[PDB]
C-alpha cells in the first residue's frame, strides 16, 4: 500500500488523485498538474507505516506491557497464574515476526556518522 | 484420491510442443558435471547481494531517478541520430521540431490514442507536459514511462501534433574472448513455478521435474519462483499448520537432495508472489545456511532480475511477468496482421531497463534508488528468460533469442518446461552468429 505511490492535492476544492510523480516541483513538494498551484502529499506516508509496524509490535510485548502495572503487587500476581515462561515464548515468536520487519529497513534506523561528520 | 487426479491422469506427458533452430530428436542429454562450467553474475554492481537498504523512499530522490533516465537515453539517443538540438516543450514554434520526453496517459485508466500526453526532461523544459495529437502518424507503438523523441509540430506551445517518431536503439552485445570460442556443447532446463496444483500441497509437478533432471542430467537447471504462493488458496486462507519458512526449506531440501545424483548445477531466482521473502523489487537472493560443503558447489542464489553468464554466454533472467503488464497498456497503429509479442520484446530491449513500464501494475512495489543500480541491462543479452502468463513462444528479435517457457502449472492441469543447447561458433563470419543452436519447448 505504501509503495503504490498514490498523491493527493493538498486543496480541498481540487483533491487530485494520481500514482505518477510530476517532476515539476514547487517549494513544498510536486506541484499539481490539474490545478497548477498545489502540492501533492502523499495518501499513505513512511511514518504512518512506520508507527502500524511498532503496533504490532507493541500488542505482542509483554516484556513491557508488565512493567507498565502501578502496583508490584498485581504484577507478581498475574506473572504467576497466566504468564508462563511457555508463555512468555509465545509471545516472543509473534513479536519477532513484525521485529524482522522493522530490523533493518524503514529507516527507523539513525545514521550519526552522516548526520555529524 | 481427489487432489491432483485431473493432474496425475495427464496423457500429453512427454509432448514437444514447440521447436526452434536445428531439429533434434527425443535423446536430449548434457555431459552432467564433465567438462568446464563457468557461472558468473554480471552487470552493474553485481545482481544485489546484501538484504537491502530501506523501506521509505524520498519523493526528490525519484524525481533525480526519473530525471537521469530520461537524460540518458535522450544523449544517447542525440548521439546516434545526430540531431542538431532539443527544443523546449512550451516554446511556440511554427517550424517543425525535435522534442525529447516520456509517454505518459493523463488520467488513471487505460492509455488510449486520444489521451497521450509528453512530459519533458528538466534541463530543456524542467518537467513541463503538453498533449500530443496522433491522428498524422502513421506508424507507432507507445506505453506510458516510455523515453522518446518526437518530430512535430507545436505552432501555440500548448498541444504538439506528432509526425514523425525516431525508432530506438538497442546497446552492442557482448564481445567474446578467446577462451569462450573453446567452450563445448552445452545443455541447459528451464522452468518456472508454481510447482503445485491450485488444490494441493502435495507438491507432484515437482516431483515430476526432479525425475526428468535425474533422467536428462542437463549442466544447468534455472528455476524461477514461487515455491511457496502468495496467491495459493491455502496460503491466502492461513490454513497451513507449519511456518512459511520451514515449508520453503522443505521444498529447498526436497530439490537439492533429489538432484543430487545429477551432478547439474542449480540456480534459484526469487518472485514477488514468495511470502516468505521481500515483497519489494528488485529482490536480493534467497537465503539457505544448511548447506554441506559438497552442497556450495552445485547451488547459486542470485538476485532478480540477474544478468548470468553461462560458459561466456549472456542470460538476462527476471521472473515479473513484464509481458503481461506491457501488452495491457500498449497503443499501436496496426492490429490487423502484426506480432504483439515481438513488438513488446523489441520496446524491452531499445528501453535499456528490466521494466521500462511507469508507474508500474497496481500491485507491484518497486524501490527507485535500488532499481537505479541493480536493474539495468549491461548489455544485450544473448538468450532472454521471460516466463509469462501468456502462451508458450521462442522468437528470434533483433538478435536475441527470447524464451518463454510458461508455468509449470496452469490452473489444475500441468504445464511446460524448456530446454536448450549452447555452443559458440567461430569467431569469423557473418556477424551475429547465435551461441544457441535449438531450443524446444516440452510438457511436463
Ligand atoms: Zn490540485
Amino acid at each position: 500500500k505504501y509503495y503504490d505511490g498514490w498523491l493527493i492535492c493538498e486543496e480541498p476544492t481540487c483533491r487530485n488523485r494520481t500514482r505518477h510523480l510530476p517532476l515539476q516541483f514547487s517549494r513544498t513538494g510536486p506541484l499539481c498538474p490539474a490545478c497548477m498551484k498545489a502540492t501533492l502529499q502523499p495518501e499513505y506516508s513512511d511514518k504512518s507505516l512506520y508507527t502500524q509496524l511498532c503496533f504490532y509490535r507493541y500488542i505482542f510485548d509483554a516484556e513491557c506491557a508488565l512493567e507498565k502495572l502501578t502496583t508490584d503487587h498485581e504484577k507478581d500476581k498475574l506473572k504467576k497464574q497466566f504468564f508462563t515462561p511457555k508463555v512468555l515464548q509465545d509471545y516472543r515468536k509473534l513479536k519477532n515476526t513484525a521485529e524482522q520487519f522493522l530490523s533493518r529497513s524503514g529507516y527507523s534506523e539513525v545514521n550519526l556518522s552522516k548526520l555529524f561528520a | 484420491a481427489t487432489p491432483s487426479q485431473k493432474y496425475n491422469s495427464r496423457s500429453n506427458r512427454g509432448e514437444v510442443v514447440t521447436s526452434f533452430g536445428l531439429a533434434q530428436g527425443v535423446s536430449w542429454s548434457g555431459r552432467g558435471g564433465a567438462g568446464n562450467i563457468s557461472l558468473k553474475v554480471l552487470g552493474c554492481p553485481e545482481a544485489l547481494t546484501g538484504s537491502y537498504k530501506s523501506m521509505f523512499q524520498k519523493l526528490p530522490d525519484i524525481r533525480e531517478v526519473l530525471t537521469c533516465k530520461i537524460e540518458e537515453l535522450g544523449s544517447e539517443l542525440k548521439e546516434h541520430y545526430k540531431i542538431e538540438a532539443f527544443t523546449p516543450l512550451l516554446a511556440p514554434a511554427q517550424e517543425p521540431v525535435t522534442l525529447l520526453g516520456q509517454i505518459g496517459c493523463d488520467s488513471n485508466g487505460k492509455l488510449n490514442n486520444k489521451s497521450v500526453i509528453l512530459e519533458g526532461d528538466r534541463e530543456h523544459s524542467s518537467g513541463a507536459q503538453i498533449p500530443v495529437d496522433l491522428s498524422e502518424l502513421k506508424e507507432y507503438s507507445l506505453f506510458p514511462g516510455q523515453v522518446v523523441i518526437m518530430e512535430g509540430i507545436n505552432t501555440t506551445g500548448r498541444k504538439l501534433v506528432a509526425t514523425k517518431l525516431y525508432e530506438g536503439v538497442p546497446l552492442p552485445f557482448y564481445q567474446p574472448t578467446e577462451e569462450d570460442a573453446d567452450f563445448e556443447q552445452s545443455m541447459v532446463l528451464v522452468a518456472c513455478g508454481p510447482y503445485t496444483t491450485s488444490d494441493s500441497i502435495t507438491y507432484d509437478p515437482l516431483l515430476d521435474l526432479i525425475a526428468v533432471i535425474n533422467h536428462d542430467r542437463p549442466d544447468v537447471c534455472i528455476l524461477f519462483g514461487p515455491f511457496l504462493d502468495a496467491k495459493h488458496e491455502q496460503v491466502e486462507n492461513c490454513l497451513l499448520t507449519s511456518p512459511f519458512e520451514d515449508i520453503f526449506k522443505q521444498c529447498l531440501r526436497t530439490i537439492i537432495e533429489g538432484t543430487r545424483s545429477s551432478g547439474s548445477h542449480l540456480v534459484f531466482v526469487p518472485s514477488l508472489r514468495d511470502v516468505h521473502h521481500e515483497p519489494v523489487y528488485p529482490q536480493p537472493p534467497f537465503s539457505y545456511s544448511d548447506l554441506s560443503r559438497e552442497d556450495k558447489k552445485q547451488v547459486q542464489f542470485v538476485s532478480e532480475p540477474c544478468s548470468l553468464s553461462i560458459n561466456g554466454v549472456i542470460f538476462g533472467l527476471t521472473s515479473t511477468d513484464l509481458l503481461f503488464h506491457l501488452g495491457a497498456e500498449e497503443i499501436s497503429s496496426s492490429s490487423g496482421t502484426s506480432d504483439r509479442f515481438s513488438r513488446i520484446l523489441k520496446h524491452i530491449l531499445t528501453q535499456r531497463s528490466y521494466y521500462p513500464l511507469y508507474p508500474p501494475q497496481e500491485d507491484m512495489a518497486i524501490d527507485y534508488e535500488s532499481f537505479y543500480v541493480y536493474a539495468q541491462l549491461p548489455v544485450t543479452p544473448d538468450v532472454l528468460i521471460i516466463p509469462s502468463e501468456l502462451r508458450y513462444f521462442v522468437k528470434d528479435v533483433l538478435g536475441c533469442v527470447c524464451v518463454n517457457p510458461g508455468r509449470l502449472t496452469k490452473g489444475q492441469v500441468g504445464g511446460t518446461f524448456a530446454r536448450l543447447y549452447l555452443r559458440r561458433p567461430a569467431a569469423d563470419g557473418a556477424e551475429r552468429q547465435s551461441p544457441c543452436i535449438a531450443v524446444q519447448v516440452v510438457r511436463i
